[PDB]
C-alpha cells in the first residue's frame, strides 16, 4: 500500500499542524497594528497610559475599544539603527507620531545648536517619505496643549520660526505648527495625516484613534473592491 | 599623551598596508586564467514549502541534510522534512519580531532571536522553551551553535558573545567593532569565526581567547552576509554596494571581487558549495546569482521568487540549495 | 416616409447591416477587453478571495458569450445559415445561458460588495473562499437548468431545401414561447435587478452616513458615484431588450392586433434593441476591472515584466 | 579618550605580526582544493536521477 503505516501518520500530523496555522492566521488578521513613534520626551508615555488596558527593545501594548483589538508597538530602546530594522514594520495599519508643542522655545540641551522642534520635523520628514511607508497613514498627536498656551504669552513663536508673521496667542500659532508639519508630506494623493491637539487631561484620544483606524480600514477595503 | 598615541596609529596602518602590498606578487585571476570554465549551471525547483503567512527572515539546514528550520515574522518557527512537504514541528514564539534561526548540530535544540534582544533556546527531544539568554542591548542579528551547551550570538549593539546555556551566563564578550554586527560564520573546526558589521568591516575572532586576530576592509557599504570557504582558509562577504568579495586568511587581503553591471541592489546572503567552486548569492531583485568562485563569472541564475531573497543555504552533502523569500515561500533547487 | 413599404425595407436593412456591423465591433472590443482582464488574474493574482472568484467568473462568462457572435455575424451578412442545425442550436443556447449567468454574477458581486462594507475583516460565512466556489457552481448549474426548456422552441425550419435557424423571439409556437419568455424575464432579470438595487441602496446609505464621521479627510464621493452608475448602466442597458422581446412575441399571438404592419414596427424596434443588451459584455471589463487603480497598476507592472522575455 | 587610543594602538600593534604569505601560494592552494573535490560536488556535476534524493 502506497503511503501507508508511519508515512500516513506523518502526513496526518502535518495536516493537523497546517490546520492550527490557518486558525492562528485568522486570529491574527483581526488585530489593528499601530507603530508608535516620537522625537523623545514628547509625552508619549502619557499616550500609552491613556489607552492602557489588559525585556528591552520592542514594547507591546494590547487594548480594546468598541469591539476592536489594538496592538501598539513602541521602539524606544532600539537605538542601534533605524535603517536595519524599520522594514519589519511595513504592514502596520498606522503610525502614531507624537510631538510636544512646548519644546519650540527650548533648545535640545546638547550640541548647543539643535532645536527640539527642528529635530521632530526632521524625524517626521524622514518617516513620512520612506519607501516602506508609501500608503501608511499617520496619526499626529500634538501634546503639551497647556504649556504651549502658558508660554506663548511670554515667548514669541518667532524664536523657532524666524519667518513667522502674525499674532501671538494660543490660536493662530498652533495652526502654523500643524501646517508646517503637514507640509512635509509629499504624497498627499495616496497618504493622509490625522492631526489632533492632545491635552494631558483629555481622555478622548482613544476615540480619535478609533475613528482614524476605522476610516483607514474602510478606505483600504473600498480600494480593494475597486470603488476607490 | 594625545600626540604619543594619536597620529601614531596611522603609522601602524601604513606599515600594515605596505606589508600587505609587498606580498601581492600576483592575482587569483592570473593564476586561474588557464582553467576550463564550469559552463552553464541549470537548477530547477523541486520542492516548494508553504505555510508561512508573512516574510521569511531566516533558515537553517542541520547536519542531517534532510530536516530544515525556518523563521518568519508571524510568530512561528517551522521545522519541515525536506524530502517531503510534511511539517515536523511548529513552535509558537513569544515575540513576532524574529531575525535569526539556528539548528543544533546534534538536532536536539533550536535557537531564535530578534528585536527583543533575547536568544531563546527550545528543546525538540522532549516544543518546550529550554533557555532564555538576555545580556545584549540590541537586536539579535545571528546565532550559531557550537555544541549542545555553547552558542555564539551577535547583536546590533556592535557586540558578539559566547554563552553557556547550562548556566545561562555570558562566558565571553568580543569587543572592538564599531558598527552593528550583521552576520557571523563558524570555521569548520569551530576554533575561529568571522563577523561582518555595518562599518564595512570584517573581523576574525578566536573563540578560546576572545581576542581579535585580523581585520579586513575594502567594502564600500554595510556587510549583510558572510561565509567560510569549505577548507577554512578563506571566506566571502556580501555588502549593500551590490558586490561580493573573497578574502583569505594567510595572505591577509582581498583576492577577488564578484560584481557586474546592471546590478544595483545589495546582497542579502552568500553561501559556497561542497567543493567551493561555486558561490551563490541572493539579491534584493528576488533572484540568486551563482558565480564561478575562481573566475568571477556569473555561471548561473536562480529565479522564481516574487519579493526578495533573505535566506540561502546549502546542505552539508551538497545535494540541494534552499532559498527563502519575503513572499513566505521556501524553494529547493537541484 | 411613414408608409408600411419603407418599414418593410427598413427591417431588411437593419437585419442585414446594423446587426452585422454592431456585433462585429462588439465582438472585437469585448474579446480584447476580456482577454486582457483574464490575463493577469491567473498569472499575477495570488491569495484569491470571494470577490475575485465572482469577478473572474463574470469575466469568463462574458468571454464565453462573446465567443458566440462571429457565426451569427456572418450568417446575417450572408443572409442564410450555412452551418449545421446542431451548431446554431448550441450557439443560441450558450449565448442565452452566458447572458443570464452574467446577470447572476453581477447580483452576487453587489452582494459581496455590501458584505465587505458590513464586515471589514471578512469574518462571515459567505466571505471565505469556499462558499464562493459552491455559489459559482450552483449559479452555472441553475442557469443551465433554467435555459434547458429552450431546446423545444429553437429548432431549424426545413423549407425550400434550406434549413433556416431564426432567432429566439420569432421561432416556436406563439403561446408556449410567450409563456416561457414571460417566466424567464421574471426569474432571470427582475429578481436579480431588485436584489442588486436593494443591496446597492444599502451600500449608498452606509456611505452617506459614514461621510459625517469625516472630520478632515477625503470624502467618500467616488464610490457612491460608481455604486449609482453600476445600477444605472445595468437597468438602462437591460430593460429595453426584455420589454421589447415580450411585445414582439405577443405581436405574433395574432388576436392582439391581427395587423401585419404593426408587426413590422414592433420587429424593427426589437432588432434595434437586441445589441444594447449585449453591450454589457464589453462594458463590464472596463467598468469593473480597469477602472480600479490597483488592478490597472498591477496589470501594467506585470505587462512591463516579461516583456523583455518576449519582444 | 587616552584609554581608548591606547587600546586601539595596542590592537593595531598586535595586528602586525601575522607572518603573511604570498598571494600566489594562497591562490594555488585554493585551486588545488577546488580541483581535488570536483567530483564530490553534486551542484557542479549533477548526479543521475537514480541517486537523487530530490527526484521529481
Amino acid at each position: 500500500c502506497t503511503l501507508s503505516a508511519e508515512d500516513k501518520a506523518a502526513v496526518e500530523r502535518s495536516k493537523m499542524i497546517d490546520r492550527n496555522l490557518r486558525e492562528d492566521g485568522e486570529k491574527a488578521a483581526r488585530e489593528v497594528k499601530l507603530l508608535l513613534l516620537g522625537a523623545g520626551e514628547s509625552g508619549k508615555s502619557t499616550i500609552v497610559k491613556q489607552m492602557k488596558i489588559i525585556t528591552t527593545g520592542i514594547v507591546e501594548t494590547h487594548f480594546t475599544f468598541k469591539d476592536l483589538h489594538f496592538k501598539m508597538f513602541d521602539v524606544g530602546a532600539q537605538r542601534s539603527e533605524r535603517k536595519k530594522w524599520i522594514h519589519c514594520f511595513e504592514g502596520v495599519t498606522a503610525i502614531i507620531f507624537c510631538v510636544a508643542l512646548s519644546d519650540y522655545d527650548l533648545v535640545l540641551a546638547e550640541d548647543e545648536e539643535m532645536n527640539r522642534m527642528h529635530e521632530s520635523m526632521k524625524l517626521f520628514d524622514s518617516i513620512c517619505n520612506n519607501k516602506w511607508f508609501t500608503d501608511t497613514s499617520i496619526i499626529l498627536f500634538l501634546n503639551k496643549k497647556d504649556l504651549f498656551e502658558e508660554k506663548i504669552k511670554k515667548s514669541p513663536l518667532t524664536i523657532c520660526y524666524p519667518e513667522y508673521a502674525g499674532s501671538n496667542t494660543y490660536e493662530e500659532a498652533a495652526a502654523y505648527i500643524q501646517c508646517q508639519f503637514e507640509d512635509l508630506n509629499k504624497r498627499k494623493d495616496t497618504k493622509e495625516i490625522y492631526t489632533h491637539f492632545t491635552c494631558s487631561t483629555d481622555t478622548k484620544n482613544v476615540q480619535f484613534v478609533f475613528d482614524a483606524v476605522t476610516d483607514v480600514i474602510i478606505k483600504n477595503n473600498l480600494k480593494d473592491c475597486g470603488l476607490f | 599623551e594625545l600626540d604619543q598615541l594619536r597620529q601614531e596609529a596611522e603609522q601602524l596602518k601604513n606599515q600594515i598596508r605596505d606589508a600587505r602590498k609587498a606580498c601581492a606578487d600576483a592575482t587569483l585571476s592570473q593564476i586561474t586564467n588557464n582553467i576550463d570554465p564550469v559552463g552553464r549551471i541549470q537548477m530547477r525547483t523541486r520542492r516548494t514549502l508553504r505555510g508561512h503567512l508573512a516574510k521569511i527572515y531566516a533558515m537553517h539546514w542541520g547536519t542531517d541534510s534532510r530536516l530544515l528550520v525556518s523563521a518568519s515574522q508571524d510568530g512561528k518557527l517551522i521545522i519541515w522534512d525536506s524530502y517531503t512537504t510534511n511539517k515536523v514541528h511548529a513552535i509558537p514564539l513569544r515575540s513576532s519580531w524574529v531575525m535569526t534561526c539556528a539548528y543544533a548540530p546534534s538536532g536536539n535544540y533550536v535557537a531564535c532571536g530578534g528585536l527583543d534582544n533575547i536568544c531563546s533556546i527550545y528543546n525538540l527531544k522532549t516544543v518546550r522553551v529550554s533557555r532564555e539568554l538576555a545580556g545584549h542591548t540590541g537586536y539579535l542579528s545571528c546565532c550559531r551553535f557550537l555544541d549542545d551547551n555553547q552558542i555564539v550570538t551577535s547583536s546590533g549593539d556592535t557586540t558578539c558573545a559566547l554563552w553557556d546555556i547550562e548556566t545561562g551566563q555570558q562566558t565571553t564578550t568580543f569587543t572592538g567593532h564599531t558598527g552593528d554586527v550583521m552576520s557571523l560564520s563558524l570555521a569548520p573546526d569551530t576554533r575561529l569565526f568571522v563577523s561582518g558589521a555595518c562599518d564595512a568591516s570584517a573581523k576574525l575572532w578566536d573563540v578560546r581567547e576572545g581576542m581579535c586576530r585580523q581585520t579586513f576592509t575594502g567594502h564600500e557599504s554595510d556587510i549583510n552576509a558572510i561565509c567560510f570557504f569549505p577548507n577554512g582558509n578563506a571566506f566571502a562577504t556580501g555588502s549593500d554596494d551590490a558586490t561580493c568579495r573573497l578574502f583569505d586568511l594567510r595572505a591577509d587581503q582581498e583576492l577577488m571581487t564578484y560584481s557586474h553591471d546592471n546590478i544595483i541592489c545589495g546582497i542579502t546572503s552568500v553561501s559556497f558549495s561542497k567543493s567551493g567552486r561555486l558561490l551563490l548569492a541572493g539579491y534584493d531583485d528576488f533572484n540568486c546569482n551563482v558565480w564561478d568562485a575562481l573566475k568571477a563569472d556569473r555561471a548561473g541564475v536562480l529565479a522564481g521568487h516574487d519579493n526578495r531573497v533573505s535566506c540561502l543555504g546549502v546542505t552539508d552533502d551538497g545535494m540541494a540549495v534552499a532559498t527563502g523569500s519575503w513572499d513566505s515561500f521556501l524553494k529547493i533547487w537541484n | 416616409n411613414a408608409t408600411c413599404k419603407n418599414w418593410l425595407a427598413a427591417e431588411a436593412a437593419l437585419e442585414k447591416y446594423y446587426l452585422s456591423i454592431f456585433y462585429g465591433i462588439e465582438f472585437v472590443v469585448g474579446v480584447l477587453g476580456n482577454t486582457i482582464v483574464v490575463y493577469g488574474y491567473i498569472f499575477s493574482l495570488k491569495n484569491w478571495n470571494s470577490s475575485n472568484i465572482y469577478l473572474f467568473n463574470l469575466s469568463v462568462s462574458d468571454l464565453a458569450f462573446l465567443c458566440t457572435l462571429p457565426m451569427l455575424i456572418r450568417s446575417y451578412a450572408n443572409g442564410n445559415w450555412i452551418y449545421g442545425d446542431v451548431l446554431c442550436i448550441s450557439n443560441r443556447y450558450v449565448l442565452h445561458a452566458n447572458l443570464y449567468t452574467s446577470i447572476l454574477f453581477l447580483t452576487f458581486i453587489s452582494i459581496d460588495r455590501y458584505l465587505i462594507i458590513k464586515y471589514p475583516f471578512r469574518e462571515h460565512l459567505l466571505q471565505k473562499k469556499e462558499f464562493a466556489i459552491l455559489i459559482s457552481l450552483a449559479i452555472w448549474v441553475l442557469v443551465t437548468l433554467e435555459l434547458l426548456p429552450i431546446l423545444p422552441l429553437i429548432n431549424p425550419v426545413i423549407t425550400d431545401n434550406g434549413t433556416t435557424c431564426n432567432d429566439f423571439a420569432s421561432s416556436g409556437d406563439p403561446n408556449y414561447n410567450l409563456i416561457y419568455s414571460m417566466c424567464l424575464t421574471l426569474l432571470g432579470f427582475l429578481i436579480p435587478l431588485f436584489v442588486m438595487c436593494f443591496f446597492y441602496y444599502k451600500i449608498a446609505l452606509f456611505l452617506k452616513q459614514r461621510n459625517r464621521q469625516v472630520a478632515t479627510a477625503l470624502p467618500l464621493e467616488k464610490p457612491l458615484n460608481l455604486v449609482i452608475m453600476a445600477v444605472v448602466i445595468f437597468s438602462v442597458l437591460f430593460t429595453p431588450y426584455h420589454v421589447m422581446r415580450n411585445v414582439r412575441i405577443a405581436s405574433r399571438l395574432g388576436s392582439w392586433k391581427q395587423y401585419q404592419c404593426t408587426q413590422v414596427v414592433i420587429n424593427s424596434f426589437y432588432i434595434v434593441t437586441r445589441p444594447l443588451a449585449f453591450l454589457n459584455s464589453v462594458i463590464n471589463p472596463v467598468f469593473y476591472f480597469l477602472l480600479g487603480d490597483h488592478f490597472r497598476d498591477m496589470l501594467m507592472n506585470q505587462l512591463r515584466h516579461n516583456f523583455k522575455s518576449l519582444t | 579618550s587616552i584609554a581608548q587610543a591606547r587600546k586601539l594602538v595596542e590592537q593595531l600593534k598586535m595586528e602586525a605580526n601575522i607572518d603573511r604569505i604570498k598571494v600566489s601560494k594562497a591562490a594555488a592552494d585554493l585551486m588545488a582544493y577546488c580541483e581535488a573535490h570536483a567530483k564530490e560536488d553534486p551542484l557542479l556535476t549533477p548526479v543521475p536521477a537514480s541517486e537523487n534524493p530530490f527526484r521529481e
